[PDB]
Formats: C-alpha cells, sequence, structure tokens
C-alpha cells in the first residue's frame, strides 16, 4: 500500500493559501525517495528530521498541506517567520518538525490576462495560531463605524487575489508549496517507510 | 531589486491639454502599481490604485493603464489645480514594503523668455570676514533649463558654486536662478576679472556678465 | 525576543583564551536554539557556532572546529562562546541571535536566524 | 473626520533620539497597516517602517536596529522612536494608512526632523548693490549667509515692496549653515531717490536685521 504523495504533489489544481488543503496520510508505506531524489523543487527544507533518515522512520500519521503563494512569500513558510502569509494565511509552529517543499508554477498558474482564482487573506485583526484555517468572508472593520456587511471606507473584503501573469518577476510569480508534517502519538503507527 | 523609473522628469503643459506620463519597472509587477499626486509643502494624495482603479474623491479626468513593466497616467483635460508632482509606487514588494518612483513634475507651459543676467561683486563687509561671495542672478526666464558658468580670470570654475531656482511665478510663470561663487578673500584679491556666462534657449549666444575687482 | 546584549572582551593576544557572552530576555531561552555569528572586517558575516536549548547538540563550523566551545546556561538566560588557541584570523565582531536549523535535500544542515539584532563592537581578537 | 495629526519633529544632534507621534481620527490604528514614509529635502519618498494589525513590525534596511514602530490603542496613536540618528534621516516624515494593493489613502501633514551638529547661528546680511551701468531696470538685493537653523524671513521696505521680489530657496553649505539671496528689480530712475531696505528675521537666533542697499 503505497502512500499517495503523488496525489498532492502532481495535482493539476492547487488550493489558495487562505484555504490550504490538508490530506491525511495513514495506513500505507511511504517512499520518500521520490521526493528527495527529484530535481524539480526550488525549496526543500526539512526541520527536525533529515530526509535521508525519513525512509527508516515510522509515524502515527502524516499531513500534507498544499497551497499556492508568491515566490517572495515562500520564505514565510518556515518556523518563526512573520508576514501576511505567516500571520493571516498559514502559520508554522516554532517547534515544527517537517519538510517544506516548493516549486515554480508559472507554466500552470500564470495566465496572460492574469489568474484571479488564487487569493490570500489581506485583512485580519489578530495573527493566526499555528495550523489554523480562516475561511471567513466577513467584511473587515478598520474603524469605529460598523460595516453591516457592506464594503466601503474602513470596510473591506478580507481576501485579495494574486495577479499571476507570465511576464511577472520570479518574486511575483506563483509557487506551489507542500508541507509535510509527521505526527507520532500513543496510538498504533500506520505510516512507515520501506 | 525591482527599480522604478518615471518619464519624463519634467513636463510642461497648458490647461485643457491631455497629459500622459509613464512609469516603468525593471521586472513585471502585474497591476501592483499606485499613482499619487503631491503639491509643494503638502502630503502626497493617492490618485489611482491597482494601476487602473480610481480612488474615491478623485476627478474622473485622472485615468491609469498598464500591466507588467509599463504603466501610464493620463489626464484627459489638464486643469489649473493639476499642476504638481506625480509619483508611481510599487505594491507588495520585497524587501521594501513599497518603492516610489523618481517623480514627474507638471508645469505651466508659456512662451520662451530670455533671462536677465546680473552680477554682484562681494561686499566689503563680507571681505572683512575673510570670505568673498560673488552672486549671479538670472531673472524671469523660460524654459527652466539654463546653464551658469563661473569664470575667474577666464578660467572655468568647478566645485565652488551653488545654485538655487525659484518655482514658476504666479503671474508670468517664469523661473529665476541665483548662483553663488564662494571663495577666500586671498584668492579673491589674487584675481581681477570675474564673469558669469549663461546658456539658455532665449539667448542666441551665451551671455556673459563680468566685473573687475577694484573697479 | 525583546533584547540581546553582548559582552566578552576586546583586544586579546594570539594563542589565548577568552569567553564571549550574550544575554536574552522576552522569550524562553531554553525553548529556542541560539547561535553566534562572527563578522570579519571587510568580510561577510559567518556562522561560527550554534547550540540547542538543551545543549546536548552543539554545532561548529570547520573554520573554527576544535578551538571554540559554545555553552549556554539556561538558568541565567545567557550564551557563552569560549575561545581558545586564538589566531589573528579570528579577529572580528561577534553577534548573537535566536537560530533554527534545517536539513537540505542531500542531508546537510544549515542554520537560519530569527530576524533580530544584537549591538556591540570589537576591534581586535 | 479622517485625519492623521503628527508631532515630535525638530532639531537633533547626530546620535540623538526623537519620538514622532501620529494621532488618528476616523480609523483605528490597531485594525490597520500603519506606515511611516519620509521625504528628504528636495528628494522623493522612501518607506521607513510598517506595523501590522497582528503586531508584526517591519523596518527598512537603512533604519534597521535604530527605529522602532509602536502603537497605543487607548489614544489611537502611532509612534516612531528614532535613535542613533545619523544626519541622513533629516527629512519630512509622514504617517499613512496602508491598504496594500489599494495603496496609502490617508496621510498626515508631516513633521520635519533635522539632524545636524551645527550650532544655531544668527544670519549675516550683506548688500548686493546695483551696478552703475541706465534708464531701464536695475537689480539689487541682500545675501543672508551663514545661518542655522532654517527658516528665515525676508521682506522689502517692511512689506511695501512686494513686486519684482524673488526670495530664492536656501542652500546648505559644507559648513552646515544655510545661505539665501533675496533680489528685487526696480526702475533705475528710483535708485537715487528711493531708499531700499531688506528686513531679515531669524527667529531661532532672535536676530532681526534691516540692511539698506545703496548704489556704490
Ligand atoms: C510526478 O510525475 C513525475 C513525472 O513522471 C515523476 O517523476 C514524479 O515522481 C511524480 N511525483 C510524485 C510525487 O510521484
Amino acid at each position: 500500500n503505497l502512500c499517495p504523495f503523488g496525489e498532492v504533489f502532481n495535482a493539476t489544481r492547487f488550493a489558495s493559501v487562505y484555504a490550504w488543503n490538508r490530506k491525511r496520510i495513514s495506513n500505507c508505506v511511504a517512499d520518500y525517495s521520490v521526493l528527495y531524489n527529484s530535481a524539480s523543487f526550488s525549496t526543500f527544507k526539512c526541520y527536525g528530521v533529515s530526509p535521508t533518515k525519513l525512509n527508516d522512520l515510522c509515524f502515527t500519521n502524516v499531513y500534507a498541506d498544499s497551497f499556492v503563494i508568491r515566490g517572495d512569500e515562500v520564505r514565510q513558510i518556515a518556523p518563526g517567520q512573520t508576514g501576511k502569509i505567516a500571520d493571516y494565511n498559514y502559520k508554522l509552529p516554532d517547534d515544527f518538525t517537517g519538510c517544506v517543499i516548493a516549486w515554480n508554477s508559472n507554466n500552470l498558474d500564470s495566465k496572460v490576462g492574469g489568474n484571479y482564482n488564487y487569493l490570500y487573506r489581506l485583512f485580519r485583526k489578530s495573527n493566526l495560531k499555528p495550523f489554523e484555517r480562516d475561511i471567513s468572508t466577513e467584511i473587515y472593520q478598520a474603524g469605529s463605524t460598523p460595516c453591516n456587511g457592506v464594503e466601503g471606507f474602513n470596510c473591506y473584503f478580507p481576501l485579495q487575489s494574486y495577479g499571476f501573469q507570465p511576464t511577472n518577476g520570479v518574486g511575483y510569480q506563483p509557487y506551489r508549496v507542500v508541507v509535510l508534517s509527521f505526527e507520532l502519538l500513543h496510538a498504533p503507527a500506520t505510516v512507515c517507510g520501506p | 531589486d525591482i527599480v522604478m523609473t518615471q518619464s519624463p522628469s519634467f513636463l510642461s503643459a497648458s490647461v485643457g491639454d491631455r497629459v500622459t506620463i509613464t512609469c516603468r519597472a525593471s521586472q513585471g509587477i502585474s497591476s501592483y502599481l499606485a499613482w499619487y499626486q503631491q503639491k509643494p509643502g503638502k502630503a502626497p494624495k493617492l490618485l489611482i490604485y491597482a494601476a487602473s482603479t480610481l480612488q474615491s474623491g478623485v476627478p474622473s479626468r485622472f485615468s491609469g493603464s498598464g500591466s507588467g513593466t509599463e504603466f501610464t497616467l493620463t489626464i484627459s483635460s489638464l486643469q489649473p489645480e493639476d499642476f504638481a508632482t506625480y509619483y508611481c509606487q510599487q505594491l507588495n514588494s520585497y524587501p521594501p514594503k513599497f518603492t516610489f518612483g523618481p517623480g514627474t513634475k507638471v508645469e505651466i507651459k508659456r512662451t520662451v523668455a530670455a533671462p536677465s543676467v546680473f552680477i554682484f561683486p562681494p561686499s566689503d563687509e563680507q571681505l572683512k570676514s575673510g570670505t568673498a561671495s560673488v552672486v549671479c542672478l538670472l531673472n524671469n526666464f523660460y524654459p527652466r533649463e539654463a546653464k551658469v558658468q563661473w569664470k575667474v580670470d577666464n578660467a572655468l570654475q568647478s566645485g565652488n558654486s551653488q545654485e538655487s531656482v525659484t518655482e514658476q511665478d504666479s503671474k508670468d510663470s517664469t523661473y529665476s536662478l541665483s548662483s553663488t561663487l564662494t571663495l577666500s578673500k586671498a584668492d579673491y584679491e589674487k584675481h581681477k576679472v570675474y564673469a558669469c556666462e549663461v546658456t539658455h534657449q532665449g539667448l542666441s549666444s551665451p551671455v556673459t556678465k563680468s566685473f573687475n575687482r577694484g573697479e | 525576543e525583546v533584547q540581546l546584549q553582548e559582552s566578552g572582551g576586546g583586544l586579546v593576544q594570539p594563542g589565548g583564551s577568552l569567553r564571549l557572552s550574550c544575554a536574552a530576555s522576552g522569550f524562553t531561552f531554553s525553548s529556542y536554539a541560539m547561535g553566534w555569528y562572527r563578522q570579519a572586517p571587510g568580510k561577510e558575516r559567518e556562522w561560527v557556532c550554534a547550540i540547542s536549548g538543551s545543549g546536548g547538540s552543539t554545532y561548529y563550523a570547520d573554520s573554527v572546529k576544535g578551538r571554540f566551545t559554545c555553552s549556554r546556561d539556561n538558568s541565567k538566560n545567557t550564551l557563552y562562546l569560549q575561545m581558545n588557541s586564538l589566531k589573528p584570523e579570528d579577529t572580528a565582531v561577534y553577534y548573537c541571535a535566536r537560530v533554527v536549523s534545517y536539513y537540505d535535500q542531500t542531508g546537510f544542515v544549515y542554520w537560519q536566524s530569527y530576524d533580530y539584532w544584537g549591538q556591540g563592537t570589537q576591534v581586535t581578537v | 473626520e479622517v485625519q492623521l495629526v503628527e508631532s515630535g519633529g525638530g532639531l537633533i544632534q547626530p546620535g540623538g533620539s526623537l519620538r514622532l507621534s501620529c494621532a488618528a481620527s476616523g480609523l483605528t490604528v490597531s485594525s490597520n497597516y500603519m506606515s511611516w514614509v519620509r521625504q528628504a529635502p528636495g528628494k522623493g519618498l522612501e518607506w521607513v517602517s510598517v506595523i501590522y494589525s497582528g503586531g508584526s513590525t517591519f523596518y527598512a534596511d537603512s533604519v534597521k536596529g535604530r527605529f522602532t514602530i509602536s502603537r497605543d490603542n487607548s489614544k489611537n496613536t502611532l509612534y516612531l522612536q528614532m535613535n542613533s540618528l545619523r544626519a541622513e534621516d533629516t527629512a519630512v516624515y509622514y504617517c499613512a494608512r496602508d491598504l496594500d494593493v489599494y495603496g496609502l489613502d490617508v496621510w498626515g501633514q508631516g513633521t520635519t526632523v533635522t539632524v545636524s551638529s551645527a550650532s544655531t547661528k544668527g544670519p549675516s546680511v550683506f548688500p548686493l548693490a546695483p551696478s552703475s551701468k541706465s534708464g531701464g531696470t536695475a537689480a539689487l538685493g541682500c545675501l543672508v549667509k551663514d545661518y542655522f537653523p532654517e527658516p528665515v524671513t525676508v521682506s522689502w521696505n517692511s512689506g511695501a515692496l512686494t513686486s519684482g521680489v524673488h526670495t530664492f530657496p536656501a542652500v546648505l553649505q559644507s559648513s552646515g549653515l544655510y545661505s539665501l539671496s533675496s533680489v528685487v528689480t526696480v526702475p533705475s530712475s528710483s535708485l537715487g531717490t528711493q531708499t531700499y531696505i531688506c528686513n531679515v528675521n531669524h527667529k531661532p537666533s532672535n536676530t532681526k536685521v534691516d540692511k539698506r542697499v545703496e548704489p556704490k
């Protein structure tokens, strides 16, 4: 029973960062070689575990979190980072044990007129707790006057779309990111290496 | 880093004219561009965001266009209160949060006027202090572009002059320039002839005004 | 991460022993691994050492391995870098900050610094 | 209604500290991105620092480790503490509300911060006398040299003469002191009849000078 890593990594359509997708890998055999023997990843950073030892370890569960962000924001997907993506879209714990993998997606997620289906949360009062998912579309209140569900001055929609055009710079270009988190609990171990 | 440039640096236009000013980026920034207007002594005013969307409370004559590396700001009919400096700003940049452009100044076009050139020798009271300042005044010229060459005993001088230009006048829309050549008293007494040569459009040939120390 | 002061010494003879100290406040010192960053005059900043919160894993660069020892006392929230067998190439300014480590695709370990700063000046070591 | 009112600028020696404040009306500083943008004398606008709603603070490389952005929510005020000023921070600073891709909509009036080791000095007024060379127009004036700090005020004949008067912008010299020139074009027939005096006031040094410019 091979673990379905390709379902996350080789998927046609990815998710927005404000609605990052999570898949639970359980009860399967995982070969991480396919991940650490590939040359298609711009970013491959594993915190708290080396990739080489990953095939020799057993875990209770694995979590694959996939989303699409900008290149300049890929640095925010790391322990102890600050920024719009880290604070309001996707927060990694300071004591994070897992692998962040990221590749360029200008060929698939950048369109000549601009791809406006990818969105990020722009306005939020408080920073996001680790592994939190805010999907609220409530109008943000920037002042004393209530919004009453109507956009206006000091009353803004919380989500803004990336302008993903193929002529953009690498920093403004889209990047697909998968975060692997390995969990071990006082429960039977279901994810094991070869 | 992504560098923002703006052209032209200076533009002269009349009331009712259609004005177009361009802002370029080294790399594509999609529609992450904003246009602001600033008048002297006052804070910048946001005109356009997303490079095409008008800010509320901004007249409809202002319009923005462009995506990627080239953007344009167009005023359909230039109005008397539209004479100011205009800036373009990049949005959601890294490392800086935003980067502003060099700026474009829109000024009132008028007929070419030749400057009136005057030379003022140092005062004896300043000579007592041990420093001599020679002044060249260029009065009521247009266009703004003018060149001043300070000459001491027919020797061109560099590194000892400072210039100041007034804003366009309220009535005749003419600029004025004041240039100061600062030197020591000993060097001032070591030479006799001091000249100021002005190059301008309104002058067929460069105009030199001179004085001899000690009359 | 409110502040990080530094101490330890300045001008010192070659082949000598000296210890450089860093203080911390505003966070759990034992929770976060701390690192020493050395910036040479006219050269780029260089990571010299990194120590975990426990101290059971200490990492040193090959440029200085076998001579400097990095220690921490979580009781006083202080960071120590003991410098022995000193050479003129170790002459630089030293800085401390919270640090994190990651493994690349080939298994090698690199270090990333939490964005902050410690202010100090050294002129000879 | 909507207004960002700033304060705290002034003159500081290099290595000094100054706190700039920006009181807000019509918006909540907590619930907004708040940024500081400075304009150097005669130059463009440069971003300084930004504070997020969640508390994240980001600073420009030129002011990293020296500037601190903060906010008070009982007073709805934004603060910028500037330490170890280095005389390239001399500028007009503005507080603005950032809307990201929507731009900076609300700005403040701006406060001037000048970092200089120069001492406050009274201006020296010298006559730019008219030349002996006519029946037409002649030019005279006054040179206000070696004064600090800005500003100064120059008038002619106690405000009676305002036509043809050009008071040029000041220039900063290598000494750290400012120099200015005020000129006026008059009919040359009035040179021997009308007496022209320039009145110069430098409030910081409490200096008031009336200088008569006469043909030599
Ligand atoms: C995705 O497809 C490529 C092409 O066959 C393959 O090399 C790669 O291993 C696949 N990725 C995963 C995670 O299976």
